[PDB]
């Protein structure tokens, strides 16, 4: 059990994998093209969407998230009139406030802004 | 021709992918384009400087 050298310190076996794992060398890979699909997912806004499907997966029963939410949602149009009307949505607020709970990171309400917009008359054209 | 030199079909691409996307944005009757430009690069070139050899 304890062994220890003629310094005093403690030597320990180090615990390593004495096999190979096939799958270790198949996975560690990562894509690299993917830059325009995560911006686009963002400025879309599907990335609330796996949030949202997150938090139902630590629920029991989908019609009380959505009254759970619905209720939080209310609480905090109430106690703040003045701030979810326009780019700050009250539910977007409380569905990020709900993952950052998780220990993640959201920006708050998922709200973003067009940091390309030339002017303040300028609103972006969709291409249909 | 052939002296024992085997031969290798390398592809010439410095620049692994490119994409271009458009916005759009008006102004009731300022109808001005931008133009974005994504470049990848197998490291030969800097995309900045693929950019300008483009």
């Amino acid at each position: 059990g304890i062994q220890r050298d003629d310094n005093g310190r403690r030597i320990w076996r180090r615990r390593t994998l004495t096999k190979k794992d096939d799958m270790l060398r198949y996975k560690l890979q990562r894509v690299p093209f993917v830059e325009e699909q995560v911006r686009k997912i963002k400025e879309v806004g599907k990335v609330m969407t796996m949030d949202i499907e997150r938090l139902l997966l630590s629920e029991d029963n989908r019609f009380e998230f959505v009254n759970s939410v619905a209720a939080e949602a209310t609480e905090y149009v109430e106690k703040n009139r003045d701030e979810y009307g326009g780019t700050k949505k009250a539910i977007f607020h409380v569905l990020s406030n709900r993952v950052n709970d998780l220990g993640f990171d959201r920006p708050e309400a998922y709200a973003e802004s067009d940091p390309y917009k030339p002017g303040p008359g300028y609103l972006k054209e969709y291409y249909t | 021709f052939e002296d024992r030199s085997y031969p290798i079909d390398a592809v010439f691409m410095p620049v692994q992918n490119a994409n271009h996307s458009i916005h759009s944005y008006g102004n009731g009757n300022e109808k001005q384009e931008i133009l974005f430009i994504e470049i990848w690069t197998n490291g030969s070139l800097t995309p900045k400087e693929a950019l300008h050899e483009a």
